[PDB]
DNA sequence: AGCACAATTTAACACTTTTGTCAAGC
DNA sequence: GCTTGACAAAAGTGTTAAATTGTGCTATACT
């Protein structure tokens, strides 16, 4: 057991009280000053007595040692809040490095002259970075925060309404309730739609998973593909029926040649022609190739 | 029953022309562990001297360019968020503070 | 209810490969029992085409198809598709191969 | 000794992988729990679908959409960031972690 | 189907019905429920929910339409709950919408979501005393045991050990000595030999028994059932008797209260209830086994008459019953109504006090999707084959 | 025993240091796709939330490791670590797999494993090739011994290919499609030339 | 009462398919057929073999 | 939970040049 | 055969605005 291995882990430390704040915030903030005037000497202040410096980096470390021990004192009320947001999305010793974290960040931006408990002040970090990392990592998928809110408040007010109407309300109530567009809360639910699994059976005899029944819709005809080809071929046959510029301005018209079509700009200047002069060309080609005698073939590859 | 699926990508179908090719530049950018990675770019494509590269940090240019290494600071500092709530005088009064405290400890 | 027989149909979408299940086509799946047997017969070719060409070479399946319809000598049997599979899951399995 | 796999297969060597040869393989370090846009439905960067390590999903389509012709290829958008070229090397491309 | 439908139910036909042979108290299975359920109080005490006439309204829609439409073919179902303070007391009475109920077909059958299902009737060997003495070959010894598996219970071993002693077992765990128990029951090695005169083994074990007081023989229990735990004196009697005799984690049904003494000829005249044991139980099992051990044909325990020496089956229907419909409809409803309880305890505190109401302490949500998952979701509840009127029926 | 192993790595010109991890592959994505059905609920591959796990856990004691923090929760998450890896490989091996919603365990790696017989040779169960045909069977007394019956219908489905290349071999179908669609259409002719086929 | 067979169409039912850049084939298809574009896909029910 | 703000994204739109079109005659 | 001038629709261009989204923040006490 990893979770009462540290369960034990963390018990072995006991709690503290007012003044156990009092001073270790006090030396914590003494040390941080300590290093602060530390890093003034860092650039050339002073040849730093020997005393000072001996008392000054014992400052210091002593302040990260009851830093340390504040920390330690108050994971077990970290345990004791995160324990209640489990079985539900994310794992729980995730959810306690989290809320470790936010411990640090509180404990961090604590105060002590406004003269509270330390916990008081703690929860709101705990909390939030215990839901804000709930929301961060509970899908795979992932969503802006204000989008969970949303979600979350929708939710409240559908199970809010069902006890009401005693049933399921409608979409459009919801969407009347929360002040918004039915189809918004549409997107919404569907945005809070969670994904499935591909690696149970739908047999009730287990043996054939989920995705061995899933038609890939984007997958090739292939008999399209020589379909395909013997388009081309008999294109180019098509294409040889007629003169050179015609096909040599189709081609370049259409990117048949480079798979970039190109303008009445760029053919008339390769031919060095005017648009215009292309523009009966291509008139007379396509009344050309527009002929029943020459589509006979060509109309079955649509 | 009938499920399809369709992963989200478009998939054409032309012929390899081995022969007849967009040609193209070829960078050289090194790292911090002098790993030197090499990217054929476009002919016209602006060579930026950073970049990621295949060993997954980031990469700069072969050549000396330096337009501005950094340009930012770090986010915070405990000191800071201490330096914004509490004073220097207040800092400098627990320093002395503990000074006389460690003092009249086993200095007395 | 039960007479049911294929060629080509609709391929999957985690491997490649053309619906199984006879309430879409499907069809009959050649596995164990009858391999092994065609090693006793002997016969190799045949069972190195259902294993390549009918099962798992994605470019191989529409060469063989444009082959027949040009009524001309059958493409050789590409690599599997599984097989490749696999060995990847054995590299990214930490593992040197090679 | 080839990967491209063609034919010639005389032995078949395993072995325990060394970090450098994993190392050797993917084409770049993921670092984004990450998979795709809720809303866009498309993969992100640093995510466990980046086509800049994996590769397009999309036959010679750089991800800005600066290229779209088969023309282009053995190359990148610096914008996309990934290589226009055949759709299916993500079939073949590993990614790694460095811890 | 007709018949566990309706007694489920309870209608008034299944009233008359089971009142036509005896039946003194006709109690459909939603009563039980009910009784079994209430009343519901927080574990201060200080507050009292209770539950009253569970009653069907008519369905929502005919058979037909309910398959055509495909509306799962139900009706609604209210209750006359209560809820009173018990530090003040006073009733909160409401006629609590439970939910809309499926309805069995005119021909036992059940219509979801126009769909046509079909529930089946399981088969299971009760919980019950269950003998054998599979001989030791290696020592040529019968080796005659016991498990009494209860519902909602644990295990417990009366077994013949090699040696001529006890193989006192219980609850998984490894081994005991009679002379435990009974000292743990409140019982003297002169009770015992008292009680037990002719019981060989259990002179010998009592010889053997190497512990004397009852309390010794608790702590031992109690580290023993707990080990990795400080013993405690009070949890003598405060473990135990919530281990198998607080008939509120220890509970094997009715029926099987009733197998035990129609085994046992204990409680020879009574209607049957306190699914609870009594030392009066274990003592007349223990006499019973070491009896089949011992040579013997029938023995009548002090106010039971004697029961035929002999042995039991899992195989043969005496121990193998059948799991009913609604057998198994209570069983859900039993553990919808569990979730549902302990949130309403939940609450119960949590609910602001002298202002809150049933209707604010009740949640229909998980019996509801307990019904769905249960009618849906099963493969006891599976699709009627139609293809004939013979196979279907 | 010990001996065994000490001389396959002397003889061999490999090293047990490789036998840590320190950096970690991935699979390509396209075998763990996150594949989708028709309307936005796509499918996934049981491998992404490892993966998830692995990145959240990393980058999180990365940061810590950046701050500077109470080493115990840094061993605390290392063991977290590990574990997500040798769940990753093999999950359910040591201590209890990892867990979502549905009363059901967990696949690693280990587990996508084709043949993968541990202990028990099961039956095998491949692929389920192509082209053929099932159906009851019946006599043919009248038969011959080489010879044998076949539904004219199904075979028709059968050699479609070689049928529609002979036929458009004859003058009957312009192109392939026209060959593909007469079939579907059956013009009798298509039995004629089928015979020869 | 319409008598059927397989593959026949069973009920017209279409979605757009979204868009993409033609092939110029067909496209050149298009421009000597004047035929539209239509980039909604055709996605109907046809009855299933036999 | 909720608010604040902040960067970041994108879409909307006003304008411009480009390209396809025409009608012209030449 | 062919060019001209003119013509509008269309592809960009770019700016600005709106929306979107990542991030930080809260002080009775509660281990
Ligand atoms: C890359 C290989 C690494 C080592 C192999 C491992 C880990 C596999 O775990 C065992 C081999 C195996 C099984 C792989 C299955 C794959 C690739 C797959 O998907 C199949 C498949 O599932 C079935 C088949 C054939 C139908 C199996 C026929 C066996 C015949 N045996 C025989 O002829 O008797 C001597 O081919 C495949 O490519
Ligand atoms: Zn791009």
């Amino acid at each position: 057991d990893s979770v009462r291995a540290y369960l034990k882990q963390i018990g072995k430390v006991a709690l503290l009280n007012a003044e156990e704040e009092v001073e270790l915030a006090k030396r914590i903030e003494a040390g941080l000053y300590a290093t602060q005037l530390m890093t003034e000497l860092s650039e050339r202040g002073e040849k730093l007595p020997a005393a000072q410096r001996r008392d000054m980096m014992w400052i210091c470390r002593d302040g990260d040692r009851a830093k340390n021990h504040l920390l330690e004192a108050n994971l077990r009320l970290v345990v004791s809040l995160a324990k209640r947001y489990t079985g539900r999305g994310m794992a729980f010793l995730d959810l306690i490095q989290e809320g470790n974290l936010g411990l640090i960040r509180a404990v961090e931006k604590f105060d002590y002259t406004k003269g509270y408990k330390f916990s008081t002040y703690a929860t709101w970090w705990i909390r939030q970075a215990i839901t804000r990392a709930m929301a961060d990592q509970a899908r795979t998928i992932r969503i802006p925060v204000h989008m969970v809110e949303v979600i979350n408040k929708l939710g409240r007010i559908q199970r809010e309404l069902l006890q009401d109407l005693g049933r399921e309300p409608t979409p459009e109530e919801l969407a009347k309730e929360m002040d918004i567009t039915p189809e918004k809360v549409l997107e919404i639910q569907q945005y809070a739609r969670e994904p499935i699994s591909l690696d149970q059976t739908i047999g009730d005899e287990g043996d054939s998973q989920l995705g061995d029944f899933i038609e890939d819709s984007e997958a090739v005809v292939a008999v399209d593909a020589v379909s395909f080809t013997l388009l081309q071929d008999q294109l180019q046959s098509v294409l040889d029926t007629l003169s050179e510029r015609e096909a040599g301005v189709v081609r370049l018209r259409f990117g048949l040649t480079d798979g970039q079509p190109r303008t009445l700009d760029e053919i008339g200047q390769v031919y060095g022609v005017t648009r215009e002069r292309i523009r009966q060309i291509e008139s007379k080609t396509m009344s050309k190739l527009r002929h029943p005698s020459r589509s006979q073939v060509l109309r079955d590859y649509l | 029953r009938v499920l399809r699926g369709s992963r989200l990508g478009a998939v054409s179908y032309e012929t390899d022309r081995n022969h007849d090719l967009a040609p193209r530049q070829i960078a050289r950018y090194r790292t911090d562990n002098g790993e030197e990675f090499e990217v054929p770019f476009a002919d016209d494509a602006e060579i930026p001297g950073t970049w990621l590269c295949r060993n997954g940090m980031e990469g700069t240019l072969i050549e000396g360019d330096l337009p501005e290494p950094k340009k930012v600071k770090p986010p915070r500092t405990h000191w800071d968020m201490l330096l914004e709530r509490r004073s220097i005088e207040e800092l400098e009064e627990l320093l002395k503070e503990r000074l006389e405290l460690i003092r009249s400890r086993r200095r007395g | 209810d039960k007479i049911h027989a294929r060629s080509t149909g609709p391929y999957s979408m985690i491997t490649q490969q053309p619906l199984g299940g006879k309430a879409q086509f499907g069809g009959q799946r050649f596995g164990e029992m009858e391999c092994w047997a065609m090693q006793a017969y002997g016969a190799a070719y045949t069972l190195q085409e259902l294993l390549t060409i009918k099962s798992d070479d994605t470019v191989g399946r529409v060469k063989v198809y444009e082959a027949i319809v040009k009524g001309e000598n059958i493409p050789e049997p590409g690599i599997p598709e599984s097989f490749k599979v696999l060995l990847k899951e054995l590299q990214s399995l930490c593992l040197n191969v090679e | 000794g080839a990967m491209l796999d063609v034919n010639f297969f005389d032995e078949l060597r395993i072995g325990l992988a060394t970090a450098e040869d994993i190392r050797q393989w993917s084409y770049g370090e993921v670092k984004k729990p990450e998979t795709i846009n809720y809303r866009t439905l498309k993969p992100e960067k640093d995510g466990l679908f980046c086509e800049k390590i994996f590769g397009p999903t999309r036959d010679w389509e750089c991800y800005c959409g600066k290229y779209k012709r088969v023309r282009f290829k053995g190359i990148i958008c610096e914008r996309c960031g990934v290589e226009v070229t055949r759709a299916k090397v993500r079939r073949e491309r590993m990614g790694h972690i460095e811890l | 189907q007709t018949d566990s439908f309706e007694w489920l139910i309870g209608s008034p036909r299944w009233r008359e019905s089971a009142a036509e042979r005896g039946d003194v108290n006709p109690v459909g299975g939603l009563e039980e429920v009910l009784y079994e359920l209430s009343p519901i109080e927080d574990f201060s005490g200080s507050m009292s929910l209770s539950f009253s006439d569970p009653r069907f309204d008519d369905v929502k829609a005919p058979v037909d339409e309910c398959k055509d439409k495909d509306m799962t073919y139900a009706a609604p179902l209210f209750v006359t709950a209560e809820f009173i303070n018990n530090n003040t007391g006073e009733i909160k009475s409401q006629t609590v919408f439970m939910g809309d109920f499926p309805m069995m077909t005119e021909k036992g059958t059940f219509i979801i979501n126009g769909t046509e299902r079909v529930v089946v009737s399981q088969l299971v060997r009760s919980p019950g005393v269950y003998f054998d003495e599979t001989i030791d070959k290696s020592t040529d010894k019968t080796l005659h045991s016991v498990k009494v598996i209860p519902s909602r219970g644990a295990w417990l071993e009366f077994d013949v050990d090699k040696r001529d002693t006890v193989g006192v077992r219980i609850d998984r765990k490894r081994r005991q000595p009679v002379t435990v128990l009974l000292k743990a029951l409140g019982w003297t090695s002169e009770q015992i030999v008292e009680r037990f005169g002719f019981s060989e083994i259990m002179r010998s074990t009592l010889e053997k028994d190497n512990t004397v007081g009852t309390d010794e023989a608790l702590l031992d229990i109690y580290r023993k059932l707990r080990p990795g735990e400080p013993p405690t004196k009070e949890s003598a009697q405060t473990l135990l008797e919530n281990l198998f005799f607080k008939e509120k984690r220890y509970d094997l049904a009715r029926v099987g209260r009733y197998k035990v003494n129609k085994k046992l000829g204990l409680h020879v005249g009574e209607p049957i209830t306190s699914s609870t044991l009594t030392e009066e139980d274990v003592v007349a099992t223990i006499e019973y086994l070491v009896r089949l051990h011992e040579g013997q044909t029938t023995m009548t325990v002090p106010g039971g008459v004697e029961v035929p020496v002999e042995t039991d089956d899992i195989d043969h229907f005496g121990n193998r019953r059948l799991r009913t419909v609604g057998e198994l409809i209570q069983n859900q409803i039993r553990v919808g109504m569990s979730r549902m309880e302990r949130v309403v305890r939940e609450r119960m505190t949590t609910q602001d006090v002298e202002a809150i109401t049933p209707q604010t302490l009740i949640n229909i949500r998980p019996v509801v999707a307990a019904i769905k998952e249960f009618f849906g979701t099963s493969q006891l509840s599976q699709f009627m084959d139609q293809n004939n009127p013979l196979s279907g029926l | 025993k010990r001996l065994k192993v000490v001389a396959a790595f002397q003889q061999s010109g490999n090293s047990p240091m490789g036998m840590v991890l320190d950096a970690v592959p991935v699979i390509p994505p396209e075998l763990r796709p996150m594949v989708q059905l028709d309307g936005g609920r796509f499918a996934t591959s049981d491998l992404n939330d490892l993966y998830r796990r692995v990145i959240n856990r990393n980058n999180r004691l990365k940061r810590l490791i950046d701050l500077g923090a109470p080493e115990i929760i840094v061993n605390n998450e290392k063991r977290m670590l590990q574990e997500s890896v040798d769940a990753l490989f093999d999950n359910g091996r040591r201590g209890r797999p990892v867990t979502g919603p549905g009363n059901r365990p967990l696949k690693s790696l280990s587990d996508l494993l084709k043949g993968k017989q541990g202990r028990f040779r099961q039956n095998l169960l491949g692929k389920r090739v192509d082209y053929s045909g099932r159906s009851v069977i019946v006599v043919g007394p009248q038969l011959k011994l080489h010879q044998c019956g076949l539904p004219k219908l199904m075979a028709l489905e059968l050699f479609k290919p070689f049928v529609m290349k002979r036929l458009v071999d004859l003058n009957h179908a312009q192109n392939i499609k026209s060959a593909k669609r007469m079939v579907e259409r059956q013009r009798p002719q298509v039995w004629d030339v089928l015979e020869e086929v | 009462g319409a008598e059927v067979r397989d593959g026949d169409i069973l009920v017209g039912k279409v979605t757009p398919k979204g868009e993409t850049e033609l092939t110029p084939e067909e496209r050149l298809l298009r421009a000597i057929f004047g035929e539209k574009a239509r980039e909604v896909r055709d996605t109907s029910l046809k009855v299933p073999h036999g």
